[PDB]
RNA sequence: CCUAGUAACGGCGAGUGAAGCGGCAACAGCUCAAAUUUGAAAGCUGGCUUCGGCCCGCGUUGUAAUUUGGAGAGGAUGCUUUGGGCGAGGCUCCUUCUGAGUUCCCUGGAACGGGACGCCACAGAGGGUGAGAGCCCCGUAUAGUUGGAAGCCAAGCCUGUGUAAAGCUCCUUCGACGAGUCGAGUAGUUUGGGAAUGCUGCUCAAAAUGGGAGGUAAAUUUCUUCUAAAGCUAAAUACCGGCCAGAGACCGAUAGCGCACAAGUAGAGUGAUCGAAAGAUGAAAAGCACUUUGAAAAGAGGGUUAAAUAGCACGUGAAAUUGUUGAAAGGGAAGCGCUUGUGACCAGACUUGCGCCCGGCGGAUCAUCCGGUGUUCUCACCGGUGCACUCCGCCGGGCUCAGGCCA
RNA sequence: CCGGGACCGAGGACCGCGCUCUGCAAGGAUGCUGGCGUAAUGGUCACCAGCGACCCGUCUUGAAACACGGACCAAGGAGUCAAGGUUUUGCGCGAGUGUUUGGGUGUAAAACCCGCACGCGUAAUGAAAGUGAACGUAGGUGAGAGCUUCGGCGCAUCAUCGACCGAUCCUGAUGUAUUCGGAUGGAUUUGAGUAGGAGCGUUAAGCCUUGGACCCGAAAGAUGGUGAACUAUGCUUGGAUAGG
RNA sequence: AGACUAAUCGAACCAUCUAGUAGCUGGUUACCGCCGAAGUUUCCCUCAGGAUAGCAGUGUCGACCUUCAGUUUUAUGAGGU
RNA sequence: UUAACUGAACGUGGGCAUUCGAAUGUAUCGACACUAGUGGGCCAUUUUUGGUAAGCAGAACUGGCGAUGCGGGAUGAACCG
RNA sequence: GUCCCACCCAUACCCCGCCCUCAGGGUAGAAACGAUGCCCUGAGGAGUAGGCGGCCGUGGAGGUCAGUGACGAAGCCUAGGGCGUGAGCCCGGGUCGAACGGCCUCUAGUGCAGAUCUUGGUGGUAGUAGCAAAUACUUCAAUGAGAACUUGAAGGACCGAAGUGGGGAAAGGUUCCAUGUGAACAGCGGUUGGACAUGGGUUAGUCGAUCCUAAGCCAUAGGGAAGUUCCGUUUCAAAGGGGC
RNA sequence: GCGAUGGCCAGAAAGUGGUGUUGACGCAAUGUGAUUUCUGCCCAGUGCUCUGAAUGUCAAAGUGAAGAAAUUCAACCAAGC
RNA sequence: AUUAACGAGAUUCCCACUGUCCCUAUCUACUAUCUAGCGAAACCACAGCCAAGGGAACGGGCUUGGCAAAAUCAGCGGGGAA
RNA sequence: GUGGAAUACAAACCAUGAAAGUGUGGCCUAUCGAUCCUUUAGUCCCUCGAAAUUUGAGGCUAGAGGUGCCAGAAAAGUUAC
């Protein structure tokens, strides 16, 4: 809103807060990113180091669908089970069956392993798996299998 | 110029952009126009539904090939399996697509069942009401409760596979011999060396004799 | 909409920049060239015509039927499919008709204002009428109703019939498919397109499982996917230029379009072209009859009006600048700050209030108790009793206290 | 220890420290008396008198300047709007968050309802092929608000030594498509990392960039048109100039 | 004669691109309260201009952290005016 | 590291206010975030360079004017209070 | 030149009152409070460029005062009053004729002395500079409200046939003639007018145009050019007219 | 400088134009400036012009060799210098 | 390098001539000037007497002195850094 | 406290001296150069995105070709119109 502005407060005062010696002229210093290597180098080197030059090789016609593989840690593996069924397993009331989890149906491709796993056997299906993640699933009494 | 720690700006406003600006103040007005046209179209197709029957089809990339959706039309092989002539099909509300092919048995079986479900629910009125033909409904069944959507009555029942199930313990499978991680490393390694190994075997056999 | 300010281009500087997938709006498919009708050019423009055709002409250097790659042609095989005519009934357009106060009092030139009493309402949107009107007038709401024309859709009925033409299931064999075109080199331009994305000029110039593409130039071997060099086609999309209509937290005559007016006008320029200023008397002209002075323009009387402090030089009528009347100052500027004096003009404040005692006058019913009803459950109100040393009001006399300004 | 003058009276029941203690000069003025009750006190304006007083705006080290603009009055007249960033304030939900591209519906551009995809966040690091976060009660030491059974436990945050993931440089086990595979243990190396998540949407302000960009101002450049009624040169066809 | 080409010529006139760009001159509209500067460092075809550090304001948070100081004293170093 | 548990760094346990070990002040402790204006200066005591000298040109420490009125120097940005 | 008394006044120092700013305390078994209030205590106050806070005004929007008004809304004038440190707010008197305000939120084309600022209006200068080339006027009478510049007569003068004479071409367009007339125009006057109002006026077989060709311009046959169009005029063309 | 298949000049192009109804006593491009008397020396430099024996330099196309090919390497080589 | 004739081309001397000068005087017409009628413009922060001082180093305004009396007409070219 | 020269260690391989030791250019204070592009050395490593093998091209780490206006544009005069 226009009534909350320092413009309203400058009415009656010469120079509108811009100075009497320097005057708020049109474009002292160039337009845009002009002068990056000449008189704006002090700014461009304190912040944004690495701005000028080339690094790496090119890739013509990159298709992003070739590189789709979202990941999930073992830390949150049990949160993919519905809440009521999840509490029965944790409290120790099933003791005869095991859950089978489909990572792809939830939108994940690779299983990483970051945290800990409770000692209840589970069956996991995945496209990729980490070396540590497979160790922790097997040690809990489970098994992972590959599905494409 | 730049004076503090900023993100380097790139605003593409160096042409005469003010000549090409499209506001949308007619969004509610255009919505009313569309609803009037749908209502008029439904009245013209008096007992018929307002849509066409579509098949089930799977998406094409490594991303999205886990899901299914609706396609353009049924193939010529699917229509023949159900027993519907290709000239009759588009005149009773079925879409046809002549450039899709059945590379598998899974897709073929799914769509063949879809067609004969539709054929069982169909009511055919005779061309002349005083001379019905043996392929028409005998008019005692012409009265029933009908549907007029065909996109809600024949939609995609489940686009994704179930994400969770249960099996009895001691029925869990055994893993692959070396482990899942080692199997992936070996499959990758074989592909990178298929050309080297084939050349080595060939020159060995040729030099053998 | 998202992909995405991403892959990529760029004195790799300043800067630039798409596409496939995914969700939705809207959905609709087709016809030619290349084959011998060969047991019968089966095709078409024009003229004259009882209306049934006749005559010349076009055309075999190819007019119809048949086929278009999803196929198809040629054979088997036995089932199925089709033509005319009525038509209730409904939709669109024009047109006729629609509820309730001019009731009483005051102000006013005139109620459409204030007060009192009523009525209508699927109608209290808007406008007019001598000032703010639901009921004075036009309209506004609702489904109906009188009359007229042309189209569209459509429940269902009445009739022929296989000469012919059409769909489906199988098969040994056949299966025609667009050339100075594709492609290659080179030059220019362009693109995000990078040993070259598209287009065009010049030179060379094809093939039959052949040909194009598969985003890093080249040879060898595989694979995937389509089928160029001929053609048609509604909807979702753009636009206020043209003809209509409905609106707004927009502007209110130096604003809003250059133009609210005889405005693209008057006027300027040889010409192309340039281009203004300018809205408002009063409800009603009732727009001043007559007399008198003046050569006349006009003045003075006298009229109209609620008003001429509204007279067409017209609502209201500010400032700069000017006239008359009244007050005042002035020995080479004036204006201004602090502080007295003189003259002129002026706002407040004060006028009594509470209390005590004595006398007169009038009215009640003061305290207490009984019944009823509330409510904060112990405090009240109403009815009854009370009835002169109680309670309330007024007047007359005396006393204390408090009250304005300067010392 | 006694005299003489000047200016001032804030506060508003009691409470306190005290003294010369029937009371008082001790946490802030009362008592008595006169005149007048209105232009008398007081206020506004005009004028004379004493003292004081250079023309404003602006650039500038320095303006009253012999530095520029300004004869007078009325009306108009200049930091805005959009997209994209950022820090801070308020609000909703919270490992999630965002209805409004679209559909349903309506008293119809409002209000109300729906959910498939998608965006940002939940995981980093390398040019890339690729790989991918717990020795320990999620570690030890020094401070640390608060709590505490008084023995201690110790949030946020700061300093310090280590542990885990990716990259770089070394080492090279069991095995074997005998040339593949890369276990285990190290290194004055390196990352916008892990080590009991903080984010998504919206409201208001300052700042930044592209845009006409706070308002008015060049000498120039380009695209398309109109002039030889003046004047320059030429062509066709006409006219004019005493007397010695 | 750089002379003339409609009072216009060392490149006519008219409309449009066009609100052409300006490190340069001019202006930039009510009141009160509190705080309060710089003309210096480094880099730039930089010298009438910018970025960068300093000087200034505003919002806070941690404890109300035995915490600090343009100063004196005591002990102990360096210097070539 | 040393011939060597000999050293080097980091510590457990125990002891030491009968005084936490100069003066004065504390009228203002620490850390963070975002940003404005400025980047032409001039004068003076003492010390100083070039120049015959200058109301000239150039430096160091400190105080002033710029940005500031008031009492003195009759007047007088910078002098005395 | 040196020494000694008394005295004069700064916005500085000391004591008192009042304003604001900053800091520190008190206030609920609530007889309680614009708790955003009230009570108690101490210190401080200069300022350009610049930063922040609080307040006052203007045009519109939602809500609310069951607000004011033809018995007088809004606007305008007023050496008449009251409130506020201030921007401002409120009332009295006069003029006038149809609408307008207070409070809390929302919103913006929202506050002027300057820009040789834009449009319009108005001063001093000032009854001032001036109304002086082309030889020149005088008498009587008539008209008329009014005669130097209107008409008659009589005098005096100039142009002096390369004229201030009599006719035409270009250009203008009724300026030509008669009757009448308030204002405006004829830089003095005006009864007069090329001004203002109402009517009238241009007559061809023989004078011109019309006919012919000149310098030149443009069609047709053809050739260029993406095209608006450029060239070409007798050509590389099957191009006519005369009688019965 | 030029004998028409030409010299000088115009046009985007043209089955297009000017000199030109022309032909060296002509057309075109420059300097000096009546008559009289004269008009010396310099070809190194910059220009203009001529001659091809010169293989020195040397484009695209064409030819040869190597290679699986893209390609690379050689000779030959117009005008101009 | 010369050169007859020609030139509103530049320069030096001589004769005649004269108000160019010693050295200035006088006359005529039209103005100016006064009156009736008619009637502008440039320009303007506010204004309009000096001497010195200091000051942005040449004041109409400031400081210390000199002084200082209504309203006005014809001319003038010092200043208003006109 | 951003971008020539200098100091002290760590891990290797060496040179000298009997040895302790000394040696990371000249006894100390000067003697020099970014992005883009090209070229060489290094591993035998990654990619050419339908799949393989050989040529070719592209990346990753370290030097060299240079900006003397030396924190680094590619650049001749005149105006008396
Ligand atoms: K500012
Ligand atoms: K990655
Ligand atoms: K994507
Ligand atoms: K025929
Ligand atoms: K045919
Ligand atoms: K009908
Ligand atoms: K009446
Ligand atoms: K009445
Ligand atoms: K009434
Ligand atoms: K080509
Ligand atoms: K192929
Ligand atoms: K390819
Ligand atoms: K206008
Ligand atoms: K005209
Ligand atoms: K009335
Ligand atoms: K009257
Ligand atoms: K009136
Ligand atoms: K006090
Ligand atoms: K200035
Ligand atoms: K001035
Ligand atoms: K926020
Ligand atoms: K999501
Ligand atoms: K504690
Ligand atoms: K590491
Ligand atoms: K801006
Ligand atoms: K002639
Ligand atoms: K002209
Ligand atoms: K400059
Ligand atoms: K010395
Ligand atoms: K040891
Ligand atoms: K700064
Ligand atoms: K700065
Ligand atoms: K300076
Ligand atoms: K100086
Ligand atoms: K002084
Ligand atoms: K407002
Ligand atoms: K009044
Ligand atoms: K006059
Ligand atoms: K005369
Ligand atoms: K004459
Ligand atoms: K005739
Ligand atoms: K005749
Ligand atoms: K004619
Ligand atoms: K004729
Ligand atoms: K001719
Ligand atoms: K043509
Ligand atoms: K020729
Ligand atoms: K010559
Ligand atoms: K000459
Ligand atoms: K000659
Ligand atoms: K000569
Ligand atoms: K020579
Ligand atoms: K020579
Ligand atoms: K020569
Ligand atoms: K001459
Ligand atoms: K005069
Ligand atoms: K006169
Ligand atoms: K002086
Ligand atoms: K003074
Ligand atoms: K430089
Ligand atoms: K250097
Ligand atoms: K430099
Ligand atoms: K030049
Ligand atoms: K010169
Ligand atoms: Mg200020
Ligand atoms: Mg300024
Ligand atoms: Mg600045
Ligand atoms: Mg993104
Ligand atoms: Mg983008
Ligand atoms: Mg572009
Ligand atoms: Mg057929
Ligand atoms: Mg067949
Ligand atoms: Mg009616
Ligand atoms: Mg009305
Ligand atoms: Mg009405
Ligand atoms: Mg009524
Ligand atoms: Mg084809
Ligand atoms: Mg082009
Ligand atoms: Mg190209
Ligand atoms: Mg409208
Ligand atoms: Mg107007
Ligand atoms: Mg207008
Ligand atoms: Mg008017
Ligand atoms: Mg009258
Ligand atoms: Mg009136
Ligand atoms: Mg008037
Ligand atoms: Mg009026
Ligand atoms: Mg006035
Ligand atoms: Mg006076
Ligand atoms: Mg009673
Ligand atoms: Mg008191
Ligand atoms: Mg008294
Ligand atoms: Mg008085
Ligand atoms: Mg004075
Ligand atoms: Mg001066
Ligand atoms: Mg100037
Ligand atoms: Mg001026
Ligand atoms: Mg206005
Ligand atoms: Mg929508
Ligand atoms: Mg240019
Ligand atoms: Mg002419
Ligand atoms: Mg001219
Ligand atoms: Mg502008
Ligand atoms: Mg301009
Ligand atoms: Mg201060
Ligand atoms: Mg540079
Ligand atoms: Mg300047
Ligand atoms: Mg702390
Ligand atoms: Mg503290
Ligand atoms: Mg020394
Ligand atoms: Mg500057
Ligand atoms: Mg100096
Ligand atoms: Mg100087
Ligand atoms: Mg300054
Ligand atoms: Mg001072
Ligand atoms: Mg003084
Ligand atoms: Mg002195
Ligand atoms: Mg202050
Ligand atoms: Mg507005
Ligand atoms: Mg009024
Ligand atoms: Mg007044
Ligand atoms: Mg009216
Ligand atoms: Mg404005
Ligand atoms: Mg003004
Ligand atoms: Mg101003
Ligand atoms: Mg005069
Ligand atoms: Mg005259
Ligand atoms: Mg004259
Ligand atoms: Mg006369
Ligand atoms: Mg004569
Ligand atoms: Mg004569
Ligand atoms: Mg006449
Ligand atoms: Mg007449
Ligand atoms: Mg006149
Ligand atoms: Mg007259
Ligand atoms: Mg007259
Ligand atoms: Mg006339
Ligand atoms: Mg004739
Ligand atoms: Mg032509
Ligand atoms: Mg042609
Ligand atoms: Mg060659
Ligand atoms: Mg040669
Ligand atoms: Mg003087
Ligand atoms: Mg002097
Ligand atoms: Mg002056
Ligand atoms: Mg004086
Ligand atoms: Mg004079
Ligand atoms: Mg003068
Ligand atoms: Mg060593
Ligand atoms: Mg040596
Ligand atoms: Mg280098
Ligand atoms: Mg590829």
């Amino acid at each position: 809103p226009t009534r909350f502005s320092k413009t309203r407060k400058h009415r009656g005062h010469v120079s509108a807060g811009k100075g009497r010696v320097g005057k708020h002229r049109k474009h002292p210093g160039g337009r845009g990113m002009a002068g990056g290597q000449h008189h704006h180098r002090t700014n461009l080197d304190k912040y944004h180091p690495g701005y000028f030059g080339k690094v790496g090789m090119r890739h013509f016609h990159l298709l992003r669908n070739h590189y789709w593989r979202p990941s999930i840690n073992i830390d949150k593996l049990w949160s993919l089970v519905p809440s009521d069924v999840r509490e029965q397993y944790l409290s120790g009331q099933k003791k005869d069956t095991a859950p089978v989890i489909d990572l792809l149906s939830h939108g994940y491709a690779k299983l990483l392993g970051k945290g800990r796993l409770p000692e209840i056997p589970v069956v996991v299906r995945a496209r990729y798996v980490s070396a540590e993640a497979e160790r922790k699933v097997k040690e809990a009494g489970g098994v992972v299998e590959l599905v494409a | 110029a730049i004076k503090h720690n900023q993100q380097i700006p790139n605003n593409h406003f160096r042409k005469h952009w003010q000549r090409r600006v499209r506001c949308h103040f007619d969004q509610p007005g255009k919505k009313v126009t569309r609803r009037l046209a749908r209502r008029a179209k439904a009245a013209a197709l008096a007992p018929r539904p307002v849509d066409k029957l579509r098949p089930i089809v799977r998406c094409p990339t490594v991303k999205y090939n886990r899901r299914t959706r609706l396609g353009r039309g049924f193939t010529l092989e699917e229509l023949k399996a159900a027993g519907i002539p290709r000239l009759l099909a588009p005149t009773i509300g079925i879409a046809v697509d002549h450039r899709r092919k059945n590379l598998s048995e899974e897709s073929l079986a799914a769509n063949v069942q879809r067609l004969k479900d539709y054929k069982a629910r169909l009511i055919l009125f005779p061309r002349k009401s005083n001379k019905p033909k043996k392929a028409d409904t005998p008019k005692d069944q012409q009265t029933a409760e009908t549907t007029t959507s065909l996109r809600t009555s024949f939609g995609v029942e489940q686009p994704l596979a179930p994400g969770f199930t249960e099996i009895s313990k001691s029925e869990i499978p055994a893993g692959i011999e070396g482990g899942a991680y080692r199997a992936l490393r070996k499959a990758r390694s074989d592909a990178r060396l298929v050309g080297v190994r084939e050349k080595r075997a060939k020159e060995k056999a040729e030099a053998e004799a």
